């Protein structure tokens, strides 16, 4: 008896499995409302129910399920402030144990006993030590994107390794004007970490998207997608992004390598902009004077821990949008980080991927992922690439590319 | 400051406002008695309002049949006039 | 504070053999609700404000003895607000009282001259013509203390300048 | 159903229980303020 | 005797018949008391009096009526809660039964008893997946806008299709200054759908519009032109907006294809600004924090469902109108959709019809609702017209369309 | 009993020191409740409790003693200093104050001072008797300091070289070498110089470059990442300068090694209230680090300040390049840095 097994069941077996119980007409009722109704008759019998959910603490705290993107529903497991001063549990800690339904006048699920927190036993949780705590460094486990098997998705992810190569706990952004297939690019990205890396917990999280994208990502990766379209305020964009980054700074005290690709990061600047209460003093391009302290505090959160466990954060920039603000956001995102990876529009257009700007890419401290040979490899294609135009350098990689399967045979043939 | 006739009397029970109205006003044919509440009235003492409603003398008792309601020119009227 | 205490002594004078009744609101549009509370004790006294701790077994045994705040809400006058202005416009003259702290602290370094006013066991006061007080650790009502404050301590319903001789 | 069988067990043996709730908790305690009921 | 059907018969009809019966003189009385006095004299009879209308819900409801926009009215068929709690209906369904007259001390007719729900079978509609739970899809089916017919109004569907493919359950976004022909573009759009896709329910919102321009589009197209003028306040806009998109989800969730073309987004914006209570934080603008929330989950709510139907919304915007606020509004929702159909003002100018756009328009994820050759000789197109500038673009492509009837014939030419 | 010592102590000993005194489990509990919870203890015993802390004088009058570790930051933890004491010591911003501290009472939320052993590493009666800051007389660059990784501090010394009091800017294009070039200048002053008090002020920087500056030049390291409102970052800059110039007064040689010429710049314009210049800078909002670069000098009675700072210019934006012009009147010293040369790498 578990809740998220319940919820995962389709319409058909929840509405066939009530009438064999002889209760009210389940076809013209909601699937919460079925299987509220069913566990309160199963829990009538004598037996236990167990639940599960990322803690999302108010005093009081709620247990939001995975399949709604951690939204607000009638089904959250209540958690009263009592048993977060038992265990000091924390937003983010996920809480796996036995629940009840709630009783006459109650509205949400109890935790009766806790089972599991954060995928661990609660006696290994007790004793941890806390994200702040970590010491940080750079990124010195290498994540390689390549996958060496040779198709022909693989190339994006070649050219990113021998232009900026992303390691555990890395910083990136991705600088591209719109129309320029940050999609297709950021989807390639999660093949490749989930076929090379199936170890490191991918998290595709999107603010304030299209809905068409959201079913696209769930249906084509294999993993969590969590998920917040345009359809829903910038209060719920707040709460969905610091939910997301709460849930991955407990695993990553967990030695655990979260990645999480957020291509909302202009996009949450604005929703924190929106949310923000007047202060009276207004910057250039409409952005408040604490508009910006936020999503620098979500972005700077990625970092790679020497303990044990990263949190990657490659995000996806958005410049030429036709708003000053957007520039002025960028302009300050810009010198933030330490990698940029701008994507040429001229180049888009013309069909050509991946269109990467080889010339202003770049990776501070790349010695720690790269070896000496490598690196020296890469300074020998900088000094023919530069010369070239941006369109003549992505004919002349690809034409490159093309006469071999993997940049080992590419660099041999270059000396 | 002048005085109210809200329904609404400091320091009364549930069954003495039971034969009161939403206004004040006993309902027309109600089985009074002596001691009961007839008409709320509080007087501003300087709220600090002060309880001058009108009861019903000792021993007296009886039905309302009849409630006249007369106020002076300019003031509205309430919901019960 | 000032109108939750308020509201709090006036449902407490509102009941007869019901104490110890408290209400929290903190939000405008936010309407306040009046939870009374029981005294968490594993003893039987005072029975009409004491709890026992299997009511807390719901909570693992979680509330420690010192604390007691749990209970269902109950149902929630204009006649209130008579007590209600007599507790804001005292604390009002306490948060005056604390201005002239502030100002005495602004001006302090010279030796003050009070009044007695009661002759409480182990603790005196003194008097001063600025709406201040203050009190000393262990004289009759009338006769001029000097004495020089070094400190002052977060007294209960408000604070009070210590005095110290030796 | 009868008083006498919640008066013959103590409170705290009541609340030892999962059939009770929070709603029926108050309201026995506010019986047993006035020494009427509930009284061990 | 139907309602419907007798409040679309003229007034001298009614007075005719009302004499016929024996009653009071009908010539000075209004028509929805001639109605009323009609029923209650047929009635009287013996026979049964019967109606429809759409639900609207207040705990109870009632069944408006589609030619007078669902305006509030004192005769209209009462929905008891009663009925609501036993057949779980909700706003938009179009509920059609018997009805009696009201009795002494009553004001509206009540219902008895429903026969058919949602224009279906009562059981059908009782049993059904709601549109929050059903699975988005992409735009697959293409709604091809071209006439074939060689007539001179088919020139801007031909450049429309050509510019941006319009598809099932695409959301769509028509920027336009005024004064730039947006009335008879939208007129030619009615026309293309109700004549090539009849099966698609094609619906027209003009809310806070000229009455001219109302009885104009009543008068015109082939379907159901609901209408909200500017003689009502911005309280009937809400309710009229939303018995609309009530309406809708209902027949998407009846595996209906609804097409609807708004040209009061900006409108529709600025009604839900002007009700919504004081929060007490003003953004850029004198926009409320709230006040984008209800347009954006309404332009939003288009999209295409797998298990049946789909709902395609192509809204009109408004730019360089002069005032900031419709600026910010334009800026924020161009981020939702997935299409802009610019118009150039300075193209409108030179009386140039239609003066489209075709640098700055396009569709994204074309490649799905086009073929692949088509793809490829749109691109070589786009190719050839982006060098020149936009008034020389559209002269060639009227000289170049002008040549032939259809664009196959145009595109053969080419190779 | 020191306050800073136990803030360094790991949290696994802070556990187990715990549970040894019989409290409650300290194991789910952060690591500012058990050093609070372990001084009350210890003070309930007997023995005395000491801390230390610069000084930050609020608007009410009384003042908290800030930890360094905390990079300045208003912590649970502060020594609360009562306007008193203030007015008897005639202490100001920037004292560091070390005494006897007590925890707080039931209803208070900070330590109380209850007799001070040293200010400013000296002796009290040499604090209370001292010459202002604003008396010395100012000069220029007398003693010099050489630099000479060691290739970037060769070429400094030859193109301008840095002695006590200097006031220069390193000013340099984005991506030019500015991380490079500032190691080799902390690594150098560490080395050459250790006796003088290195600050590495880092405004609105990267976390990850913070924690490294930190870890690995031997000093102190006061930075503020952009994690922190621009209010926090004005106070910390406030918090360097005045304790920079109680150390001059005591003659001590403060190296301000600053390198927020742009980032400080923006956070005074951003929290000083509504005069529009060219780039949307206040007439008012320059005037606050220009005292804050001006205050560097060498004095001739003892101690010297030495404010070495890095400008950015070609970031894109006109505000900097007025930042950058109107602050370039003021030092006597530029260190331009050549784009097309850092790309060659």
């Amino acid at each position: 008896m578990n809740l998220t097994e319940l919820k995962n069941t389709p319409v058909s077996e929840l509405i066939t499995l009530g009438e064999n119980m002889g209760l009210e007409n389940l076809a013209r009722m909601r699937k919460q409302d079925i299987i509220f109704a069913i566990l309160k008759q199963h829990a009538k019998s004598g037996e236990d129910i167990f639940g599960d959910g990322v803690l999302e603490i108010l005093g009081f705290g709620f247990l939001r399920s995975a399949d709604s993107s951690y939204l607000a529903g009638p089904d959250d497991i209540y958690v009263s402030p009592s048993q977060i001063r038992r265990f000091n549990l924390r937003t983010g800690d996920t809480i796996s144990g036995k629940i009840r339904p709630p009783k006459e006048g109650e509205r949400y699920f109890a935790l009766l006993k806790v089972n599991e927190v954060n995928f661990d036993k609660p006696e290994n949780a007790r004793n941890k030590i806390l994200f702040e705590n970590l010491t940080p460094l750079h990124a010195n486990s290498r994540l390689r994107m390549e996958r060496g098997n040779g198709s022909t998705e693989d190339l994006t992810a070649r050219v990113l390794d021998l232009a900026s190569p992303i390691g555990r706990g890395q910083r990136g952004l991705i600088v591209a004007p719109p129309k320029a297939g940050k999609t297709m690019l950021l989807q390639n990205i999660a093949q490749s970490i989930a076929y090379n890396h199936p170890d490191c917990v991918l998290m595709v999280l999107l603010i304030d998207e299209r809905p068409e994208e959201v079913t696209e990502m769930q249906r084509l990766v294999k993993g969590e997608v969590v998920a917040s379209t345009f359809d829903e305020p910038a209060s719920r964009h707040v709460q969905v992004a610091e939910m997301v980054i709460e849930k991955a700074k407990r695993l990553v005290e967990h030695k655990k390598d979260v990645i999480i690709l957020l291509d909302s990061i202009t996009r949450l600047a604005r929703a924190y902009n929106t949310v923000v209460p007047a202060s009276g003093k207004v910057l250039t391009g409409g952005v408040d004077a604490n508009a910006l302290h936020r999503p620098k505090r979500f972005f700077g959160a990625a970092r790679n821990v020497e303990e044990g466990g990263s949190l990657t954060i490659i995000a996806t920039a958005l410049i030429d949008t036709g708003s000053k603000m957007d520039e002025v956001i960028y302009e300050e995102f810009k010198g933030t980080g330490n990698m940029e990876l701008h994507l040429s529009r001229k180049i888009a257009e013309k069909r050509v991927f991946p269109a990467i700007d080889y010339n202003r890419s770049g990776t501070r401290k790349e010695e720690l992922l790269t070896t000496q040979e490598e690196l020296q490899k890469m300074w020998i294609l900088r000094k023919i690439i530069h010369p070239m135009g941006e369109i003549d350098a992505m004919e002349f990689l690809i034409n490159k590319l093309a006469m071999t399967k993997t940049n080992d045979d590419f660099f041999e043939m270059m000396k | 400051g002048p005085e109210e006739i809200t329904a609404d009397i400091p320091n009364v029970g549930e069954a003495a406002l039971s034969k009161l109205d939403e206004s004040g006003i006993v309902y027309i044919g109600a089985e009074v008695t002596g001691g009961d509440i007839l008409v709320g009235k509080v007087t501003p003492k300087g709220s600090d309002v002060k309880d001058s409603s009108l009861r019903v003398p000792n021993g007296v008792s009886g039905t309302v049949i009849d409630v006249q309601v007369f106020t002076r020119d300019g003031v509205e009227k309430d919901k019960r006039a | 504070e000032a109108l939750e205490s308020a509201l709090a002594t006036a449902t407490k004078k509102k009941y007869e053999q019901e104490i110890d009744v408290r209400v929290q609101i903190d939000r405008k549009s936010g309407d306040f609700d009046t939870f009374r509370r029981w005294l968490v004790v594993d003893e039987v006294t005072q029975p009409t404000k004491e709890i026992t701790l299997e009511a807390a077994r719901y909570e693992d045994e979680s509330l420690n003895l010192g604390d007691y705040v749990e209970d269902q809400i109950e149902s929630v006058d204009r006649i209130t607000t008579q007590t209600a202005k007599q507790v804001i416009v005292q604390k009002v003259r306490e948060a005056e009282r604390a201005m002239v702290v502030d100002q005495f602290r602004e001006h302090e370094g010279e030796i003050i001259t009070g009044v007695v006013k009661k002759v409480n066991r182990d603790n005196i006061s003194l008097d001063l013509g600025n709406n201040a007080e203050a009190v000393i650790l262990r004289f009759r009502p009338g006769d001029r203390v000097r004495g020089v404050l070094y400190s002052v301590r977060p007294e209960a319903r408000g604070a009070q300048l210590f005095v110290t001789r030796s | 159903h009868y008083i006498g069988d919640l008066v013959q067990r103590t409170e705290v043996e009541l609340l030892k229980t999962p059939n009770l709730g929070k709603k029926s908790l108050t309201e026995i305690k506010d019986v047993l303020a006035s020494r009427g009921l509930s009284l061990g």
